[PDB]
């Protein structure tokens, strides 16, 4: 299941280490890929590229690790993400761009935030860059890639869910996303709450399903529900627009429905135009 | 999959450039080889029963212990014989897919990926399938460059099992 | 990324069995018309820059509010981004034409584009108009009857239109 | 991540009161039968590979749709994934048994596993069936009365059954 | 918390391996020491009142200036005396928690974390608490290995203050 | 360079696998097209001087102002006419390198890289060379698929300059 | 290697702190168990020859096909019987090493690393060594906790082969 | 990396002269015998695994010191490394054969390879013996006259031998 989830093809690793480290062409590719991963697929204009770093990069004086750090600490990166977002959101973006994953638990935010508060941002990026994870998955000669999709390293299951919150498509950039300018994985991270996977748009209608548990039914039924034979299936929906009496209200929401009624409820929801995000047993 | 067409497309995409004459030449080569490739695929898929049943008997002869020793990993039981037929059929089906695809992509993704883990966990010694593939490589009954293509993919499987 | 051959193989793998004679004939039809496919993609790629440039001039002549101050194609940085995105759509459509399948077009390029533009604020309908300008330009360039050995090509031209249409509809 | 002793300490720290005598004796009881706990985790970890393999054969015999083409445990790489994600659950359950609490099992393995499987398409009922297949095998292998000084182990067996069941229900 | 059992589990989890006999041996050692650990913890908590009030008086005697000088940081007011009693109680409670947990975990999570910052901002000179810790180390009322382990943890605290 | 042969080799090298039939098919296509490619290269080189001088005059006619305005970036001086001849000769020599290499490797590495930088610093507007390349593309005097491929490379250069 | 002492050292090294009492307690437990571990190691090495020979016969009986089938990877030749006496001896030697090292370090460095690769290149079947290890685990003739440790290492190897 | 075509064009670009007629006809000769080159590389790569395995068995039989305890091809981890490097050399030589030039053989192999073996302490002379065994195996399999169209490919066989010799001399 590749196309719907969004992982079109992320199925190899681009090193630059070679006898021909320049390789006369391959270095161009490596530079592009670093820009795509570190700057979050931002469209960097030609004039503002970090020419000084690339100089040392071909010369061999700096490794790919040093190149990634140079971009990460350069003001090019800072203007896009660091200066303009909530600090916790910046921590999330750092995890996405440098270590190719999402925060697995609240302790990650605790540690990185404390670094930022005392040592400064430069030290925060340093910690990501030289963390054991970066040193192992990548190797100072391998451009960072989104390894969060693969589960081989050893990670909390929630990680998979969480990475799909940050990656909202191949085309998407974190400077320009549906929920941008505010924390995307903050309220959930404190409560260790799982997230339903929101597939990115693909030649069909899209309705980004925000999931604030402030006003939603619980994940479980927490009762007998209607009491009819069979368990209680929780159905989510986003784009409810047709029946606006005061204005529909809470256009994106979930309903806990007993099994026997699901069919009926389904058609009602389809009538309003909302595309059901998920139907999970509760 | 690692199809010649898709490989050229990916090569152009990682550099960001529009499809150059290099990639077009590559896909043209694939189209030129496709006539023989499709002939070979037709031969394998139209004679599948002979190839698979004969391969099953060939592995039973090469490794007699596999058709006597008691245990689930062996085909001594009739259920195991059915399993052997199904898996040999899977191998032939994948080789036909690879023949029509024009590359080794399909067998990479639906056979070779993680083959070691499975062959170790369920005690399925790779040598069995290696000998079966040898039989298929000898009885395919192809000729010309079509035979060359079919044998190339079969030997890819053989070397991957090893 | 799936190409035509790969698409047929993947369906056949889902159902198991073995490649049917009908599927063989379909692929043979694909290869016997392959020279046409390669010629079309070569023509479109050779004039990529002028296709994008001409379509851009037309778009900004037809919808001036985009380039007026405060619009999304203003400030010379967003103009660069807009030209980039037009060229990228053309590039992935060219990929699709060479492949023969629209899987590549929806798997990377159109995969997430809708929400990207929705968040940016860029008018999706105008982008669709621009893609359609490119559609007419490229199909005319490929269907130019002079310059190559003549022959029937209308099916391939309709296929090119189909790819451009898919992109334009998904953005809008 | 809270082990038994840490759990008691944390719930005493939240209330702000020195450990009461009742809590003291509860922990002492846990220490008294600790050797049994270590024996159980040693047995399961010693035969992990055979446990997973036998349970897998049983699962594919009882639910053939997995092995049948187009399913979720077909194509030999998804077979590898299925074996991996059975042994993963076994591993985290063994962690839980050694800990004496289900905290690690619910924090790093079963905390949203349901949603991940939902997105992938992996049938969520079948994973529960697989965990149950492993459950009977593991409980039997740990309760094997030959090879160790005899005694009571029924309580510990019920405890590990509880861990397996918690995971099986949370993944379904 | 960073408890021996959980530390071993985490070490195995970061490498994705089943708990090998090394970790099991470690936890066995923990269980073998737990009998003495629990005895010492019960002794400390049953006599906690003496060790908290006496420690308060001990710091008042070693530092007369802390119970007279005007200021919020001092215990000249009865409210300040209450604050002093509560903090000494916190230290004693944490030692009991650490003794029960068999490792430094509780002490580091609920006390040592940011201890220097808090003592340097609210003007709470660490010398006060280290003298109080010395008093409770001296009247610990523990013997044998129960004594040694408890005093070790107390020493950890004093070294952490300074 | 991005030569089809070495592109296939690199594609196999990044995945650490022996050359599969995919790459062999690509190289086969290159060899098949090489007959026409070499014919085209011979044609362009044999009349190179004629085409170079014709293109120089073409640019002079399309942009008369370039032959009159005083400045270092103009061909008003005979030295400027010489440098103009040298540049258009460079473009033709590079296209004949690209024809023989079999891909756009030579054009990409020995030209087209930083071309924007140079054309902006010394103020040589790309339009001049674009029109010159257009003249070459119209007067090359090739026929058939050889003409097709030569045009394709020239137009790659044209679009790169734009 | 992953010896208890060295892993404690590495754990302290990653934090950059002097060895705290927790690590010292752990290595003390190691030293306490070392007396029994070395007694068991002496016992295993004193009857090593009988164990190796008995295991070689056990695998010959479980897999008669391996003593008749012609080929390099079989014991049908006297050279193959020598190879069996070499490899089974290596496994027993590694078990003694693991017993002395108090951890799986030696097993990982000298056996398990790359075992998957070797059994596929030389066409060896892991089941052979698995059966041999089972014989060794049944005839080791150890008692008590020492027996438990030895059987744990043997089973580690068994599960690694599987 | 410069294959044969790329090599000649690169030196000609360094001199700055249009490709001369002699160079054109040399390249045409290369293309005329290209089918032979492709056939040879296909046959070598089809038997890669067997070539490496048989050569390895022979090397360890002729030089038992390597597999004796304390030798560099002992410990089963170093055995895996040795097999890996033998197959790596075979892989890069096959790349070289397809290219027609030794550029790939020298770039990404043999360049700073002698030093690595020398620092590790692995005998380079033994590595050379292994390369020679693989040379004989590959030249025999690549000149096998049964199962193919007739012809004479002795020149290509000598070229293959030259590549292997270059590697063996660079490591020893
Ligand atoms: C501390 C700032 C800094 C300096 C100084 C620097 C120097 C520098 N100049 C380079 C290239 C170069 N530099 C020149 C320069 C010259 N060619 C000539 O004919 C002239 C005599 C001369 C200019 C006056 C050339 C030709 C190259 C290209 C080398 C090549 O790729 O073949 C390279 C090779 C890698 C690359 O191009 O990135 C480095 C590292 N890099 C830096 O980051
Ligand atoms: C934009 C910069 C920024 C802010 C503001 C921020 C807030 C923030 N404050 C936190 C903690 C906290 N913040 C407080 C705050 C207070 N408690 C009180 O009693 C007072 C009323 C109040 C201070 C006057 C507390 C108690 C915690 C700890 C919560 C916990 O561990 O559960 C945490 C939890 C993670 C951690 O402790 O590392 C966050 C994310 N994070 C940021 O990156
Ligand atoms: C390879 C597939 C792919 C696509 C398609 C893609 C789209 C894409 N276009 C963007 C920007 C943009 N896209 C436009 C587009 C337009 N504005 C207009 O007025 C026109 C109607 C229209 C062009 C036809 C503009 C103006 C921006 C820049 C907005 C900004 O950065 O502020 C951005 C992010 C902001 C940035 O440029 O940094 C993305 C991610 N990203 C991808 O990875
Ligand atoms: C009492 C609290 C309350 C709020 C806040 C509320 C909001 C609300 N506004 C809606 C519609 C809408 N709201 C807008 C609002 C805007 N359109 C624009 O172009 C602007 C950018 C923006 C105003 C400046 C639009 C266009 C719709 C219709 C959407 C549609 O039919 O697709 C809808 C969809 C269903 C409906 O139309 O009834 C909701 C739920 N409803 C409520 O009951
Ligand atoms: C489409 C790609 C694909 C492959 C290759 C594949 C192999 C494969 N073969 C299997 C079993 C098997 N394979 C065999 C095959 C043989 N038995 C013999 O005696 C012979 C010597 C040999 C045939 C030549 C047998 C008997 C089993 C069942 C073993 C068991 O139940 O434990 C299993 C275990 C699950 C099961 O019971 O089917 C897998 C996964 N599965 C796949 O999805
Ligand atoms: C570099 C790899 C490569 C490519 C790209 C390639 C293309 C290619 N396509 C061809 C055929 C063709 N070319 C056309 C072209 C057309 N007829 C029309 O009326 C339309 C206006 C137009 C559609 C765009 C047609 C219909 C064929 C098929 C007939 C044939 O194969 O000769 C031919 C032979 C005759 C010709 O040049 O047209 C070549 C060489 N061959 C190759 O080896
Ligand atoms: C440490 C905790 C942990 C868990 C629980 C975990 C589960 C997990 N299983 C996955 C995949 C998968 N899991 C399966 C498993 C199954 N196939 C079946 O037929 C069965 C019903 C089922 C086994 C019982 C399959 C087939 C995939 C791949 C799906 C795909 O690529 O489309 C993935 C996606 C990424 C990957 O391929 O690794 C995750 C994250 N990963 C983890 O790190
Ligand atoms: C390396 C870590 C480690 C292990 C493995 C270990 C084993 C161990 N198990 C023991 C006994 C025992 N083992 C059991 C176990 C069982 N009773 C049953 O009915 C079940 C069949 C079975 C559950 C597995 C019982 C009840 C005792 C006696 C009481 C006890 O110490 O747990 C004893 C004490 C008496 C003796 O020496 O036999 C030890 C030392 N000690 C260790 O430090
Ligand atoms: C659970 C871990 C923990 C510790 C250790 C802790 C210390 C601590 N002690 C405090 C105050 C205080 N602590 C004292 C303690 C003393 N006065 C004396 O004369 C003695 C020498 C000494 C006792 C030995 C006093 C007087 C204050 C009040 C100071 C003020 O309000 O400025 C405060 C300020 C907040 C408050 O007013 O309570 C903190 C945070 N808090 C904690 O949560
Ligand atoms: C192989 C890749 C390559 C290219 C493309 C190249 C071009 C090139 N042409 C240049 C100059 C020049 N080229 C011209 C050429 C022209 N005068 C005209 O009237 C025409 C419109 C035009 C020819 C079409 C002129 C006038 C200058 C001098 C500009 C100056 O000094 O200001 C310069 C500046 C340094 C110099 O004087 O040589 C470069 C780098 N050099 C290269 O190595
Ligand atoms: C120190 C750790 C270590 C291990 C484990 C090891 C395994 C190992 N076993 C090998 C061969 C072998 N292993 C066997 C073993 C067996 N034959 C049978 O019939 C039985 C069922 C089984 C023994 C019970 C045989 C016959 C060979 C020779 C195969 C050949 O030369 O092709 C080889 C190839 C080199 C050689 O001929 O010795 C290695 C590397 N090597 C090591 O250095
Ligand atoms: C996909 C990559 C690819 C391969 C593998 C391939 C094989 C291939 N070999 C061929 C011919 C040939 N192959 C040979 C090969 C040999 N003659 C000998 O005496 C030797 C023992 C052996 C070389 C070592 C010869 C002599 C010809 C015919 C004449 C020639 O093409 O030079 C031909 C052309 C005529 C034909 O057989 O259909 C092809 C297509 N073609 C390809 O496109």
């Amino acid at each position: 299941a590749a196309s719907r989830l969004g992982t079109s093809a992320f199925s190899d690793a681009p090193p630059v280490e070679l006898r021909a480290n320049w390789s006369e062409e391959d270095l161009e590719t490596v530079i592009r890929a670093v820009y795509r991963q570190v700057l979050g697929n931002d469209y960097v204009m030609a004039s503002e590229r970090l020419v000084s770093a690339e100089s040392l990069l071909r010369n061999g004086k700096i490794t790919v690790r040093e190149f990634v750090r140079a971009v990460a600490k350069s003001e090019l990166y800072k203007e896009k993400f660091l200066y303009g977002n909530f600090q916790t959101r910046v921590i999330e973006l750092n995890y996405k761009h440098l270590l190719g994953r999402a925060p697995y638990d609240e302790s990650e935010v605790i540690f990185h935030l404390d670094l930022y508060e005392n040592e400064g941002f430069d030290a925060d990026i340093d910690s990501y860059i030289d963390s054991p994870e970066y040193t192992n998955s990548f190797g100072d000669w391998v451009v960072p890639y989104y390894r969060g999709f693969n589960t081989q390293p050893g990670q909390k299951t929630v990680g998979f869910n969480r990475i799909f919150r940050l990656y909202r498509g191949y085309a998407n950039s974190d400077r320009a996303q549906a929920e941008g300018s505010m924390s995307r994985l903050a309220r959930d991270l404190a409560t260790n709450r799982a997230n339903t996977v929101v597939p990115p748009s693909n030649s069909d209608t899209a309705f980004a399903y925000y999931t604030p548990s402030a006003d939603v039914p619980p994940r479980a039924c927490l009762g007998g529900s209607f009491g009819e034979s069979g368990r209680v299936y929780r159905i989510e929906v986003a784009g409810i627009r047709q029946p606006g009496y005061p204005g529909v209200r809470r256009s994106s929401t979930a309903f806990l429905v007993p099994y026997e009624q699901l069919s009926a409820k389904m058609q009602q929801l389809q009538r309003t135009g909302a595309r059901i995000i998920s139907v999970n047993p509760a | 999959m690692k199809t010649p067409i898709t490989e050229a497309i990916a090569a152009a995409d990682t550099q960001g450039r529009f499809l150059s004459n290099t990639e077009l030449q590559a896909v043209d080569g694939r189209f030129k080889r496709a006539v023989a490739s499709m002939e070979a695929a037709r031969a394998l898929t139209n004679n599948a029963q002979s190839l698979i049943d004969g391969a099953a008997q060939a592995v039973y002869q090469k490794f007699p212990y596999t058709t006597t020793m008691q245990g689930s990993q062996y085909a001594s039981t009739p259920e195991g014989k059915a399993k052997c037929a199904r898996d040999i059929g899977y191998y032939l089906r994948m080789v036909t897919y690879c023949l029509v695809a024009g590359g080794t992509g399909p067998m990479d993704e639906y056979l070779i990926a993680g083959l070691s883990e499975i062959n170790s966990t369920f005690d399925l010694s790779p040598s069995w399938y290696i000998e079966a593939l040898k039989y298929i490589k000898a009885n395919h009954g192809l000729t010309g460059q079509a035979a060359v293509e079919a044998n190339a993919y079969i030997d890819y499987a053989i070397n991957a099992l090893s | 990324m799936l190409d035509a051959f790969a698409k047929v193989v993947a369906q056949a793998d889902a159902r198991g069995e073995f490649l049917t004679n009908a599927q063989f004939d379909a692929l043979s039809n694909l290869v016997k018309e392959g020279n046409k496919r390669l010629d079309a993609v070569n023509r479109i790629t050779s004039n990529a820059s002028t296709i994008v440039a001409n379509a851009a001039r037309a778009l900004f002549a037809e919808q001036p509010q985009l380039i007026q101050p405060g619009g999304n194609a203003y400030t010379n940085r967003r103009m660069a981004a807009c030209l980039r995105d037009m060229e990228i759509i053309l590039r992935y459509v060219t990929y699709a034409i060479l492949a023969g399948d629209s899987s590549v077009l929806d798997d990377r390029c159109l995969n997430g584009l809708r929400e990207t533009y929705q968040a940016l604020g860029t008018p999706g309908s105008s982008v669709a108009v621009a893609i359609q300008k490119m559609k007419d330009a490229a199909i005319a360039i490929a269907n130019d009857p002079n310059g190559i050995t003549p022959g029937d090509c209308s099916a391939l031209m309709s296929e090119i239109a189909g790819y451009f249409d898919r992109a334009a509809a998904a953005v809008a």
